[PDB]
RNA sequence: UACAA
RNA sequence: GGAGGUGACACAUGAUAUA
RNA sequence: UCCCGGGUCUUGUACACACCGCCCGUCACACCACGAGAGUUUGUAACACCCGAAGCCGGAGUACCGGAGCUAGCCGUCGAAGGUGGGACAAAUGAUUGGGGUGAAGUCGUAACAAGGUAGCCGUAUCGGAAGGUGCGGCUGGAUCACCUCCU
RNA sequence: UGCAUUAGCUAGUUGGUAAGGUAACGGCUUACCAAGGCAACGAUGCAUAGCCGACCUGAGAGGGUGAUCGGCCACACUGGAACUGAGACACGGUCCAGACUCCUACGGGAGGCAGCAGUAGGGAAUCUUCCGCAAUGGGCGAAAGCCUGACGGAGCAACGCCGCGUGAGUGAGAAGGUCUUCGGAUCGUAAAACUCUGUUAUUAGGGAAGAACAUAUGUGUAAGUAACUGUGCACAUCUUGACGGUACCUAAUCAGAAAGCCACGGCUAACUACGUGCCAGCAGCCGCGGUAAUACGUAGGUGGCAAGCGUUAUCCGGAAUUAUUGGGCGUAAAGCGCGCGUAGGCGGUUUUUUAAGUCUGAUGUGAAAGCCCACGGCUCAACCGUGGAGGGUCAUUGGAAACUGGAAAACUUGAGUGCAGAAGAGGAAAGUGGAAUUCCAUGUGUAGCGGUGAAAUGCGCAGAGAUAUGGAGGAACACCAGUGGCGAAGGCGACUUUCUGGUCUGUAACUGACGCUGAUGUGCGAAAGCGUGGGGAUCAAACAGGAUUAGAUACCCUGGUAGUCCACGCCGUAAACGAUGAGUGCUAAGUGUUAGGGGGCCCCUUAGUGCUGCAGCUAACGCAUUAAGCACUCCGCCUGGGGAGUACGACCGCAAGGUUGAAACUCAAAGGAAUUGACGGGGACCCGCACAAGCGGUGGAGCAUGUGGUUUAAUUCGAAGCAACGCG
RNA sequence: UAAGGAACUCGGCAAAAUGACCCCGUAACUUCGGGAGAAGGGGUGCUCUUAGAGCCGCAGUGAAUAGGCCCAAGCGACUGUUUAUCAAAAACACAGGUCUCUGCUAAACCGUAAGGUGAUGUAUAGGGGCUGACGCCUGCCCGGU
C-alpha cells in the first residue's frame, strides 16, 4: 500500500492460537470466574478410561477422559505399555497432542499423582515415570 | 498528473540508458539542471546543454558508454518522495555501493554528492542513488 | 501382501 | 499455416493402506 | 459404418494405485464444537424515588470583664450504606431444535472432471428424495466441424 | 492498549459576574446571567492495564515482559468522614455504616498479616513460627543508651549462573558381555598389576578482615568570657562481632564415600542383534509397525551433554508469514459493477521573502543501578567496585537557505474557455413503416397434418393442414453489419421530428496551476424478482399429458401459467470480465482499421480500435506505446484450506434478500502454470478371421477326459478370466 | 373488624383496591400511527416574605365525585350489528379479494298486465355467489355433477 494508506491504516499482525487451550486457563472457586494463567501442567480426574481407534494406523490406543482443576473436560493420552487407572484416578496432566487420534490434545503425566510408570522399563525411563533398577 | 518531475528525470535517463540511445531531452527546472551537471562531473554522463524556449526551457543529456559499449550508468533510484521525503545528518550520510556509486543530497549549501556533503559537514535531502 | 465383505 | 468472430436409442457401479 | 484390440499424430482432462480412475449430495451411524430456543440463574453500572450514620453548612451546663465567650442539646440542606422500581448490558444453563466439522463407507443414485455422455460456470427465479432440473440474462475459465476478418 | 459488530457525550456541563472557600489558581462550591463545551485528528461507552529505568529476543528496524533492584503513583477487610499534626483524611490511630470472626455472667465487649515468620485454603508450583542490633540506616535522648522482622546474617530448595571434583601415569589386546562371513570383531589401556596425588573427604592444631567509633580521660588550639565550666576542631588512651571458631591456613590417612540423563531412519551427531507381527506400541514433521523393523520393547555398541539431562508451558527468532527497513493484487488470496464528488493525501516553471519542516553549533537536562569498553578486588570465574561511552520524536538559544511548507510577484507547457471543422446503434419523448408469428373471416380444395432416434400425446372429414385474399393484435427491426461506431459502466441497431449529454481534430483569442486522486457520501447499474395498473403476438419457469429409462421428479415431443412488453415505484445483484483502479510521463519496429488534419495515390501527423513482435518483465502461460516494461501520486483490496460470505449484532428492503462480517472446531494441505503418460460415448489416418461375406462346429444326446462341489481313511500336490480346466 | 390474605369457588362471583390535577418517567412488539394514562415514582393544607421562612394534624385533591395493573394463549383484523322478553358471542356486517351474469326496453327484482325499481345510471357501471383488514401465500384431480 501507500505510506498514506498505512498511516491512515497500520499493519496487523496474525494472533497466534495455542495447542494446548486447557492448560492456559485457571478458575476461581470463590468468584465462579476463569483465569488466564499459562500452566505447564494441570491437576485432574479420570472420567471415563478406556480405548480409541486410530485414524493408515490401526491399533486400541489407551486414553482417559479427564476433568481438570478448572473445571474443564479434556481427552488425555496413556503413553506407554500397561497402566494402573481407571475411573476417579487423580491424574497430572501436560501438553503435547497425539496424532492419529482426533480430540485427544494433551498427555498424561506417568509416575506422577496416582498414574504409576511403566512396568519393566529400561530406556528412556523419565519420560515414563520408572525409577532406576537396582 | 505529474508529480515528481525529480524522479521523471531519473527515469528518462534510466529508461534511455536501458535502450543506449545517445542523447536525451527533457523540460529543464534549475534542480534538473543542476542534477545533471553533478552527473557529468561525477563522470556518468557525457554532456549537458541548456536550450532555451518560450515554456520552461530544455536539457539535453549525452550518455556515456564505455568500451564494448558497457553502461556507466547502472541504476538510478529516487530516494525522497513526494509521499514521504527523506532527509539525512551529515553524521549518518549514506554511501551508495560501497563508495563506488554516489547519492544526489540538497543542502542549504545547495545540491552536492554525498562525499562532499561529509566533507563540509551539512546534511539535507537525500535526492537519489546514482551508481 | 496385510486387510475389509 | 496459426489466431479471433460466425454458424452447425440406450451404456449404472467398482471398499483400506500399501503401488 | 458398426463389436473387440492395437499403431501414428493431434486435442481436452479435476486421471497418475492412471476410467475396474476420480468424485458429489441426501439418508443411516459415533464424537465434537457452534447457533436458535418457552424459560431459569447471576453480576455490573447508571437512573428515579424513599430512608439516612459519622460528618459539612446554616440557625441545661461551664482562665476574661451578673455579662462576654464556650460547651451540651434541638431543627433544616448536603451525605455513604440500605430498601423500592423499571429498564440497559453482560455470563451461566433449558425440553426441543438447526446447520457444521471429523470419523467410518452402511444405503440411494451418478451431479462434476473427456463434448463426462444435455458443455460448464455466475446472478436470479422456481421445482424436485438427493446430488440436481428448468426458465431469463451473462461469461469462456467450452470439445468437434463450418463460413469470414486478422497475422505469419 | 484494544473494540466503530461502541457515534453521539455533557446541563456545574462551557463561559461570565459576585460571594464563599483553599497553602494556592480554578465551577473548587453556591447564586444569578448567557448557551455554550467535546467528537471521525475517535468523543463517549465497554474491556484490559499500575507507569518508568530496566529485562528477554532480534543483524537491525522491531516484537515481547514489568518477578527481583531503583524512581513515581495507588491501596491497607468494604464504603463514608473528620480529628491531631509541619505533614495524614493515617497498614500495626479515631468516628460511622457493612460483611465476617471471637469473648460474654446476655447488660455488654473485641478484631483486621497486601510487616516478618507461620497456618489453612487454592494451586503444577514458591522457604524458618531462626540469630543479632556487631555493621549501615532510622526514631528518641545532653549522653550512656534504648527501640528498630529496616537491615546484617544463618536455615531450607540443583531454581539460575560461575567454579572444582568424582582420580593421575605406565600398562598387550586377559576373563565376561555383545556381534560374527565361528577366521574373528568390539567393549578396550578399558580392567587387573605397578607406582603417584589428596582438590575434595575425615581427624586434629591455628585462625582474619568486616571495628568506624561514641562515651569517658588527658593535653593543644578557635570563638566567646571579666574568668571558668562548657562548645567546635586536633592528637593520644579505652570498650564493642550476630555470623563464628565461619572463611582461610597447617599436618596426618585413604582412590578409598562422589554419574547420571536423553538420543542414535531423514531433518540431526551417533547401528547392530533379539523379541513383537498394522498387535503391543512410537510420533515435532515426513511417517514407523500387517514375520528378515537401524523408527516399537529390550540388549550390546555409539553419539550429545554432564551434577545434571529430558518433557511440558510461555515469549522473541527462524517468518520477507503485516514487508518503513522488506511483500503483493491477468490466471495462485487480492482492483469496489461504474460515475459524480466532500474531507484528506499529493501536486508544473521562475524571482523575491520567511524560517515551521530540514541542516549545523552552544547550553541545560535525559538519577543511581543495568548493557557495552577499560581498569581494580575476589586463588580463577560468577560476582563486586571504579572511570568512560551510549540512550530524546527533549527543551532553550545562535547560524545556513538548496529542498518541503508560509507570504508576494511573474509564466504558459498542465487544466479549462473562445473560434473553425467532423464523426457517432450516446440519452429522453412523440410519430411513421415493411417482413414474419399467432388468431379471426372468406373462397378453392381433400385426407391426413404435426412431431421424433423411433414414436406417441395433439389437431382434422363438424372440412384440418395446404393455398389466396382481407382483418386484429402484440413483439422485434432482415439486408446494411465490419476484433466497425457511441457510452463511465450497465448498455445502445428500422426510419422521422423535437429536446439533450459527451468525445475527436485544427487554431493559439483568452484565464493563468484554476490540477490528480478520493475515505465517508451521493447517484447510475444486465437479467431474474417485487408492488400498482395496463397489455398479451411469440417464447416459456411452474404445471399437464406423451415418450425414453431398472427408475427419469430430466434431457426429446404436444400444450401451457407467471414472466417475457409498457408506465410508474422498488430491488442493487452477475464469469457486472480485459477475471488487468485512476492520473501523468518515458521506452524498437511492422501491419490492418475508424474519425480528422498537413504536404507532395503516396509521405507526415492527432485521437481511437485490432494483430504481430524487440528491450524489459513473468512461476510459467504470456504482456509488450491500448504493458503485465520503467517511474511518481492517490484510492480499493490480500495474508493457508474448510467452517463461511455462515452465525450474532447493525443498517437497508414490501418481500426475496442485500451490505457489513466473526469464532469454536478441523486439516497439512488447498492452489497456479507447465511436463510426461494414460484415458474420452474427441478428431484424423492405419492395421488384425475384429467386423462384414462365407464354410464348418460348440451349447441339446451317449461316452472319454480335466475341473469345481460333495463324499471318503485317503480321494496327494500344483495350475484359477483372456494368459486355469485332454494343463505339470 | 384481630391474625391470616383466594386457603373460598366451576370461576377472585361479589367486595376491596385504583381514581382528580401538576411534575418526573415509561418495555416487548409494531402496520411506525401506536402500544401509553404502559409500568413505576414524586407534590398538593394554612400563614408570612417575595422561590424562601414558618404553623398545625394520625391524615392536606383531609368531604363527594374521577383508570386497578402486569405476563401469556385461543378466536375475530378493527368502529359497528344481533335472538324486544334466559344466548352480544368465536355469530352477522365490514373495507379488501375473486368468480360470474349484464351492450341498455341491460341483467336482476315487484307486478296478470299496465306501470315500476335497477337508473334520470351505461362495463372505472349494475345484479348475484363465495371469501373477509393486512403480510406471505393459495398445491393435485375435469372421471362424475
Ligand atoms: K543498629
Ligand atoms: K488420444
Ligand atoms: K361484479
Ligand atoms: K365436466
Ligand atoms: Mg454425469
Ligand atoms: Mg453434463
Ligand atoms: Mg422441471
Ligand atoms: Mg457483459
Ligand atoms: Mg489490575
Ligand atoms: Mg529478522
Ligand atoms: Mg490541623
Ligand atoms: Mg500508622
Ligand atoms: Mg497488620
Ligand atoms: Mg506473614
Ligand atoms: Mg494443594
Ligand atoms: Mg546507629
Ligand atoms: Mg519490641
Ligand atoms: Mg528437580
Ligand atoms: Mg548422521
Ligand atoms: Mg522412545
Ligand atoms: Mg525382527
Ligand atoms: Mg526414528
Ligand atoms: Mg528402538
Ligand atoms: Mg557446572
Ligand atoms: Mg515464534
Ligand atoms: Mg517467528
Ligand atoms: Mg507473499
Ligand atoms: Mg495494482
Ligand atoms: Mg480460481
Ligand atoms: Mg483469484
Ligand atoms: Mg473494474
Ligand atoms: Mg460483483
Ligand atoms: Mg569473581
Ligand atoms: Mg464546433
Ligand atoms: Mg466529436
Ligand atoms: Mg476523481
Ligand atoms: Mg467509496
Ligand atoms: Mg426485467
Ligand atoms: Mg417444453
Ligand atoms: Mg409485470
Ligand atoms: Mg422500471
Ligand atoms: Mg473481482
Ligand atoms: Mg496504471
Ligand atoms: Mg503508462
Ligand atoms: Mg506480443
Ligand atoms: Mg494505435
Ligand atoms: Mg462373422
Ligand atoms: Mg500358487
Ligand atoms: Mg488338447
Ligand atoms: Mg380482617
Ligand atoms: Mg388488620
Ligand atoms: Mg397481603
Ligand atoms: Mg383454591
Ligand atoms: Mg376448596
Ligand atoms: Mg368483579
Ligand atoms: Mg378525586
Ligand atoms: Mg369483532
Ligand atoms: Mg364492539
Ligand atoms: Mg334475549
Ligand atoms: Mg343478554
Ligand atoms: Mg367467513
Ligand atoms: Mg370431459
Amino acid at each position: 500500500p501507500t505510506i498514506n494508506q498505512l498511516v491512515r491504516k497500520p499493519r496487523q499482525s496474525k494472533i497466534k492460537k495455542s495447542d494446548s487451550p486447557a492448560l492456559n486457563k485457571g478458575f476461581n472457586s470463590k468468584k465462579k470466574k476463569f483465569t488466564d494463567l499459562n500452566s505447564p501442567q494441570k491437576r485432574g480426574v479420570c472420567t471415563r478410561v478406556g480405548t480409541m481407534t486410530p485414524k493408515p494406523n490401526s491399533a486400541l490406543r489407551k486414553y482417559a477422559r479427564v476433568r481438570l482443576s478448572n473445571n474443564i473436560e479434556i481427552n488425555a493420552y496413556i503413553p506407554g505399555i500397561g497402566h494402573n487407572l481407571q475411573e476417579h484416578s487423580v491424574v497430572l496432566v501436560r501438553g503435547g497432542r497425539v496424532k492419529d487420534l482426533p480430540g485427544v490434545r494433551y498427555h498424561i503425566v506417568r509416575g506422577a499423582l496416582d498414574t504409576s510408570g511403566v512396568d519393566g522399563r529400561r530406556q528412556g525411563r523419565s519420560l515414563y515415570g520408572t525409577k532406576k533398577p537396582k | 498528473t505529474m508529480t515528481d518531475p525529480i524522479a521523471d528525470m531519473l527515469t528518462r535517463v534510466r529508461n534511455a540508458n536501458m535502450v543506449r540511445h545517445e542523447k536525451l531531452e527533457l523540460p529543464a527546472s534549475n534542480i534538473k539542471k543542476e542534477i545533471a551537471e553533478i552527473l557529468k562531473s561525477e563522470g556518468f554522463i557525457k554532456n549537458v546543454e541548456y536550450v532555451e524556449d518560450d515554456k520552461q526551457g530544455v536539457l539535453r543529456l549525452f550518455l556515456k558508454y564505455g568500451q564494448n559499449d558497457e553502461r556507466v550508468i547502472t541504476g538510478l533510484k529516487r530516494i525522497s518522495k513526494p509521499g514521504l521525503r527523506v532527509y539525512a545528518k551529515a553524521s549518518e550520510m549514506p554511501k551508495v555501493l560501497n563508495g563506488l556509486g554516489i547519492a544526489l543530497v540538497s543542502t542549504s549549501e545547495g545540491v552536492i554528492t554525498d562525499k562532499e556533503a561529509r566533507k563540509r559537514n551539512v546534511g539535507g535531502e537525500i535526492i537519489a542513488y546514482v551508481w
